[PDB]
């Protein structure tokens, strides 16, 4: 917007004057295992194509890694909502 | 499309396969005056050559084509013959017994070590797809 | 080209005459 | 759908590699008749073909449903056989071996895929 | 760290992977007589390093180059094949059979061994993640 | 690299 | 329509 | 240092 | 040494000459 760069420039003016979090982290954790998976699965699609140069045992390891690192994930969001679960039990 | 032991083990075993029906079609011939058109029957000859699809490093075997031997053709006195020449000497293949023989013999323990090589790959591919599952 | 390819054409018949023709 | 969409590479490809296992055992069972030409099909290409419809319009109950109902290429011949069978055995029996072991691979990264989807479901 | 051997018994399995293949090449061209260049081909080996970085303790296994087997030319005396010497000594690889066959066997067997190994691991793996739960 | 594997698709496409 | 398999049609023989 | 495995490094090599 | 034990120090190059 107009006044979205209007308020960029104050931000810039703001640093001026002066001189990531769970979430994030969480966000970053699930966008790294979903690239693994996604190579792994393109991997293999082109091993299926007939594509010269990929091996059968780079396949067949990458897709055991990516089923591992999905297994890792679904035990973080396991513990993570148990954990939650408890905060909320919570009596006040 | 073939994997890349698959590809080379079956240029082998087609390779050997030509070189046996190369034999065995010298072997027959072996007694032949004349062809379909009125020229002797000269044997044939196979060379391999190394597939060698990336820079030298392996590859199977290809066949070029098949070769007619050049060979002093047998000459046999029968001047009664209509293809005999002005000498009247008919022409008889250059087929010798022995190296066909010989060319049999190898060709199939070449085939055959193939073979045994394809059966023990086999296994080892049917047991790396269990690393996944 | 090489044996073993794929065409789409079908291969001319395997005719073995005995005498020239 | 969207799981459609995940398994569908899959699943084109498993159900090629049958329809090429059955033309390659076809050749097989026809070795010996004079004049059969060996036939196939391009994996690749049909894959694509695949991969890459309008099912008609039901205004009430009894209005029926839309009802639903590859190319192949010769096998270039090695040796000139006098019957006129272009059917190589090697080529063919070294193509079905393969085509077994990519079918069981196909199935293996289906049947991956598959429980992938079903643990992150389980719990 | 259970997860590097993901990585050292992957690299172990490509390089006997490797290893294979260049002694099935071997196997099938030890009847060839012509490569594309018209030299005589001549039986290739690969040699295996430990896959380790300056300072890394033990690692896996890579392929560091392959290089051309030190035997003598198997010669043959053919002066009639078009390819031949000054005196026709046909020069043929100096493939020796028994020992590309044991080779594939052996390679076979490694190839074998390090997928359990990583089945094994795997299945460590999700054990580990099965910790307290 | 120089070398493809046993179990990698026909080097020739 | 092929023909008869193996020895006959494997022979050679005068059209006819 | 490694070396190339199997039949060449088990078979008894050249003196030099 | 014990064969299957463990020692700090490495086994020492191996060889097999046909004439000694």
């Amino acid at each position: 917007a107009i006044q979205g760069i209007e308020g960029v420039i104050s931000q810039l003016q703001a640093t001026a004057m002066a001189a990531v979090s769970f979430a994030g982290q969480l966000h970053a954790a699930l966008d790294r295992i979903s690239d693994r998976q996604a190579a792994a699965r393109v991997q293999a699609e082109k091993f299926t194509l007939g594509e010269p140069g990929i091996a059968l045992n780079d396949v067949m390891a990458d897709m055991q890694k990516a089923s591992v690192s999905m297994q890792m994930g679904i035990q973080v969001r396991n513990k993570l909502v148990a954990a939650y679960q408890e905060v909320m039990s919570m009596q006040v | 499309a073939l994997l890349n032991i698959f590809d080379i083990a079956g240029s082998a075993l087609a390779a050997q396969s030509k070189r046996l029906n190369v034999a065995a079609s010298n072997l027959a011939n072996a007694d032949s005056v004349t062809g379909p058109d009125g020229q002797p029957y000269r044997a044939k000859q196979v060379v391999f050559q190394v597939d060698a699809a990336p820079g030298q490093a392996t590859g199977g075997v290809k066949v070029a084509s098949v070769i007619e031997s050049q060979a002093p053709e047998k000459l046999v006195y029968e001047p009664g013959n209509p293809l005999a020449d002005a000498n009247g000497y008919v022409k008889m293949p250059n087929v010798d017994v022995v190296g066909e023989m010989v060319n049999t013999m190898s060709a199939s323990r070449s085939y055959q070590a193939n073979i045994e090589v394809l059966n023990t790959v086999k296994s080892m591919m049917l047991k790396t797809l269990t690393l996944g599952q | 080209g090489v044996p073993g390819a794929l065409s789409n054409q079908p291969a001319p018949p395997n005719e073995a005459p005995i005498a020239t023709p | 759908d969207r799981l459609d969409a995940a398994l569908r590479f899959q699943q084109e490809a498993l159900n090629l590699r049958a329809q090429r296992q059955e033309i390659l055992a076809a050749n097989i069972a026809n070795a010996d008749t004079p004049g059969y030409q060996a036939r196939d099909i391009d994996f690749a290409s049909e894959l694509k073909k695949v991969m890459v419809g309008v099912a008609l319009t039901l205004t009430s109950s009894h209005h029926i449903p839309a009802q639903a109902v590859v190319d192949l290429l010769y096998r270039v011949p090695d040796q000139p056989s006098l019957d006129g069978n272009t059917v190589d055995m090697d080529r063919e029996r070294t193509q079905f071996a393969d085509n077994s072991l990519k079918y069981q691979m196909g199935l293996t990264v289906l049947g991956s895929q598959l429980k992938g989807m079903m643990n992150v479901l389980q719990g």
